């Protein structure tokens, strides 16, 4: 079915574009970045759970030198204090006022660093050489193409 | 705001004409 | 070899152009998918979070921002020896059938996704208007082309950006139910 | 009593996170937008 | 029931807008940030606890 | 133009347009046409340009529009919520039941 | 297929066209949501 | 090394936590933490 004038009605844009194996290659400039962006994501998909599913600072005891009154340790602001069971029949109880808490979260030095690193190497690649505001927009290479 | 002293008129103008009114301006 | 079968080396033209839609195309419609959508890929409903800082938006909206405000239109000058007002009879009226919203719209659609995947593209096509045609009761009008990296494949072998030197182009439509049947209605069809 | 409960304190993940949750966030809240008179961020939109 | 003019009497406003699986996909600003702006808001309440 | 898009009615429908369109991307007003007999535009008519909340859901117009004003479309189906009242005063309007 | 029942004809144009008013009409509400309202989704009390 | 890496958790004998490995799951329920004592054969280490 003869269609009008005497080319092909279709124009197309591209970004950067080029041929090596001989074969066809073009690419916006998303492509790049998806490494690094994906990271950036992933690392803060982990921290994440880090905050979540995590326990919080509490104190380690033994019932036997809380019970009795575990009813101070609920949080309770009504006590002047905190007592702790001194005895115990069968020994000279040990009670060393609990010196031992959990650990808080941290978000390793590792998912610390390279989250930074990740982000940065993007924003890197994330410049067509843009220039001064008002001048050469880093995308005349993308007017003229 | 303005927008609302919009429709103070659109609330005024349309009161006038039944209270208020007594004008009419003729040419010649 | 000699198979003067129609559909045959119609089919052995795309099918020889689309191994290549293939490897490039691939990635193409991905990238338009890092973006205009996820950037997780290949699994769904999984029972662990999954989050978005999500950077690189706010570079491509700078980009398009910035090639929506140089619009960038065409211009025919007249030639080396044509008389001056050679060109505005012309123009005159490429400017008539390109202010309408379509015009306007393909490009920028097309640049959107020529940023974000590298491609992108609209076509020219024509009918008939009986009021207000630009001429000879007829018109010529810009469409858009969505997703082009994959609806356009021209191997042909075109060793050139703008496809003039290809001889296929072949391009595909989606469309819904109603769409196919009020196709099936401009182009008399079953 | 060598021994007192040990105050709260905001772990360092949610110390990071926040502040990290909240730039991530203002990053991607910019349409590119422009010096002030100028270029709005939304030309993008003013124009569709 | 023959309304007006010659056209559909409805103009739509959208942001970002184009398509994909040949679906039609648009957004405002606010959705890039709903991800991160939970974490705060969460994180937030957490330590309020 | 300017006269019958002078109301706040004009106004208004531009603006929460616009105020979804940033939020959710999309937005949408319509216009319509009716008879005034005091002050008219023209022709004992006016048109005006009406108010369209959640377009994003209350419009839709697959007939597979493909461009952004669609202006290519043939269906643009809307859909309306509304109270008691406001249903008998419709029913008013159109002769319904 | 030929079927001139009316409401069938646009019913079947209508719920042909909200099969997408579904994928992102879905996505689009809902911005409309973390803001004008609360950004918490789901669950309530 | 970030991906595959070991997550910080705390070093335990089966036996201190034994009874309750219910509150160290990342219960936000319980007020404290605690830890076995004693040991039939023996004065339980249980050394925090």
């Amino acid at each position: 079915q003869l269609i009008a004038g005497e080319h092909i009605p279709i124009v197309p844009v591209f970004g950067e574009w080029g041929f090596v194996e001989d074969k066809e290659v073009y690419e916006g400039v998303v492509r790049l970045t998806k490494d690094g962006q994906r990271l950036r994501n992933m690392i803060m998909s982990f921290n994440a759970d880090i905050v979540a599913r995590t326990p919080k600072k509490k104190p380690f005891f033994w019932p036997e030198q809380i019970a009795g009154f575990e009813h101070m340790y609920d949080g309770n602001d009504d006590y002047p204090y905190y007592l702790l069971n001194r005895t115990d029949e069968n020994s000279g109880d040990l009670p060393t006022q609990p010196l031992a808490y959990y650990e808080n979260p941290e978000v390793p030095q590792a998912n610390a660093y390279m989250l930074e690193a990740a982000t940065s190497a993007v924003k890197e690649v994330a410049t067509l050489g843009v220039d001064t505001e008002a001048v050469n927009g880093g995308q005349v290479a993308f007017d003229t193409v | 705001n303005q927008l609302n002293m919009r429709a103070d008129l659109e609330t005024y103008v349309f009161q006038d004409n039944l209270a208020t009114a007594m004008r009419r301006d003729g040419e010649i | 070899e000699n198979r003067l079968e129609s559909i045959l080396s119609r089919f052995d033209a795309d099918w020889t152009a689309s191994d290549e839609a293939r490897r490039e195309a691939k990635n193409d419609l991905f990238f338009s998918r890092v973006s205009q959508w996820d950037d997780w890929l290949s699994q769904y409903t999984t029972l662990q979070y999954r989050g978005q800082f999500d950077v690189v938006r706010p570079v491509v909206r700078k980009l398009v921002s910035e090639m929506r405000q140089n619009p960038i239109d065409v211009l025919y000058r007249p030639k080396d020896g044509a008389r001056p007002d050679a060109a505005d009879v012309l123009m005159g009226m490429y400017r008539t059938d390109m202010r309408h919203n379509t015009a306007k719209i393909a490009v920028n659609i097309a640049v959107r996704e020529q940023i974000e995947a590298g491609v992108g593209a609209w076509r020219l096509v024509t009918d008939y208007e009986d009021q207000s045609p630009t001429s000879n009761n007829q018109v010529i009008r810009r469409e858009p082309i969505h997703s082009a990296c994959s609806h356009v494949i021209w191997d042909s072998n075109s060793k050139l950006m703008d496809k003039s030197d290809a001889r296929h182009c072949t391009v595909i439509h989606s469309m819904s139910q109603n769409g196919w049947e009020d196709f099936a209605e401009k182009y008399d069809l079953d």
